[PDB]
């Protein structure tokens, strides 16, 4: 099953409910993924008005099952192996010298659709900091996402640092600590240590007057030899 | 390994080529410039996009004419990566072809070209960028404003004063930063008014724009503002008079 469900273009839905320093919001995303290209094409709208944080701070929260695993690495793809029952993903994200987000999501098929549902809580943000003071540039860097088997349970531990460009020419770091565990019974691949190498471009929809983000993303697994 | 990715650029499977191209832009080695220029004509648009992205990252001026050409690609993402790549390389030969791209059908392509023109810093962009301030798309207008700020040419001062009244808060905000960056003192009174703007971020940027302009003109406008102003505007002035002498 697992990887089988991903052989063509799969439609995606994303739903996020967040509350950061008391400002509640929600975001709905729609688009598609092509795991053979490690490619995502998505549009996200804030359905509750203006987004109280910068859109780039939410890119990682807003489907690593669409990463490209190369042929020789297929036995390390935990994400697709958990499907269709899917997995729970949890993070804490520490914005250096500022607040943090804690998040919990379920990623699974609902019908023919891969759906990411998330709840996000963030606190201790600085009112005129980079986040809440909207000082981040509307762009996105390339990163390496480090993945390891969870020694204790069927699942993985994942760690990385997101670099967020600030408009004055400095960089804000967001340290991600992540855990994924399967939802269902179907056994899962517990992978050797490896990483994903990511690329993302943010844009806007010229017909869209709501607060929104368009996203194009390319991700491949790597760091296993052959 | 750079050897390996250059080799994988030739693979049958487009995905293999795609991530070969990205990887090579990351490594930054000059050896890959030639084979990546080849990949700019790959039949797969994802490959073309990766190749263009990587050529921007390598920073090598031998990719400039090949990328000027990718400004005409049928794919808007490829054309976007081409414009961004030329901004990053900074070669002045890109200026007139990016000037043209200011009229692309895809507004994100227009936006990216305007960004790239600010990054180059070439004077020739000033007038077309001034026109892009009236683009239908507010993202383009914003980015044109920010690019004129970075070019720093005095011709943009009056058009930017006007943009300070644009219907979109984000354009007004970028117009205010740009005025601060240019430092021309005609901006003082208009900026003092933008301290009255409804949008808090417009307000704060007009405040730091005035801090950057400085000089006797700002000083006197603040002595006056600390008397007949109210709200944020008055705090800005009392604060300024404190810190500045």
């Amino acid at each position: 099953k697992g990887e089988e469900l991903f052989t063509g273009v799969v439609p995606i839905l994303v739903e996020l409910d967040g509350d950061v320093n008391g400002h509640k919001f929600s975001v709905s995303g729609e688009g598609e993924g092509d795991a053979t290209y490690g490619k995502l094409t998505l549009k996200f709208i804030c359905t509750t008005g203006k987004l109280p944080v910068p859109w780039p701070t939410l890119v990682t929260t807003l489907v690593q099952c669409f990463s490209r695993y190369p042929d020789h690495m297929k036995q390390h793809d935990f994400f697709k192996s958990a499907m269709p029952e899917g997995y729970v993903q949890e993070r804490t994200i520490f914005f250096k010298d500022d607040g943090n987000y804690k998040t919990r999501a379920e990623v699974k098929f609902e019908g023919d659709t891969l759906v990411n549902r998330i709840e996000l809580k963030g606190i201790d943000f600085k009112e005129d900091g980079n986040i809440l003071g909207h000082k981040l540039e509307y762009n996105y860097n390339s990163h390496n996402v480090y993945i390891m088997a969870d020694k204790q349970k069927n699942g993985i531990k994942v760690n990385f640092k997101i670099r967020h460009n600030i408009e004055d020419g400095s960089v804000q770091l967001a340290d991600h600590y992540q855990q994924n565990t399967p939802i269902g019974d179907g056994p899962v691949l517990l992978p050797d240590n490896h990483y994903l190498s990511t690329q993302s471009a943010l844009s806007k929809d010229p017909n869209e007057k709501r607060d929104h983000m368009v996203l194009l993303e390319f991700v491949t697994a790597a760091g296993i030899t052959l | 390994k750079v050897e390996m990715y250059i080799k994988n650029l030739q693979d049958d499977s487009p995905p293999v080529r795609v991530y070969a191209a990205f990887a090579l832009g990351k490594i930054g080695d000059e050896r890959a410039v030639e084979p990546l220029i080849k990949a700019l004509k790959d039949e797969d648009a994802s490959v073309r996009y990766a190749a263009a992205t990587a050529l921007g990252q390598i920073g090598d001026e031998r990719a400039v004419e090949p990328l000027i050409k990718a400004l005409k690609d049928e794919d808007g993402y490829v054309r976007t990566a081409a414009a961004e790549a030329l901004g990053q390389i900074g070669d002045e030969r890109a200026v007139e072809p990016l000037i043209k791209a200011l009229k692309d059908e895809d507004p994100w392509v227009r936006l990216t070209a305007a960004r790239a023109l600010g990054e180059i810093g070439d004077e020739r962009a000033v007038e077309p960028l001034i026109k892009a301030l009236k683009d239908e798309d507010p993202w383009v207008r914003l980015t044109a404003a920010r690019a004129l700020g970075q070019i720093g040419d005095e011709r943009a001062v009056e058009p930017l004063i006007k943009a300070l009244k644009d219907e979109d808060a984000s354009v007004r905000k970028a117009a205010a930063v740009a005025l601060g960056q240019i430092g021309d003192e005609r901006a003082v009174e208009p900026l003092i008014k933008a301290l009255k703007d409804e949008d808090e971020y417009v307000r704060q940027r007009a405040a730091s724009a005035l801090g950057k302009i400085g000089g006797e003109r700002v000083r006197a406008a603040m002595e006056k503002l600390a008397e007949p102003a109210p709200g944020f505007a008055r705090k800005v002035a009392v604060n300024y008079l404190e810190t500045h002498k």
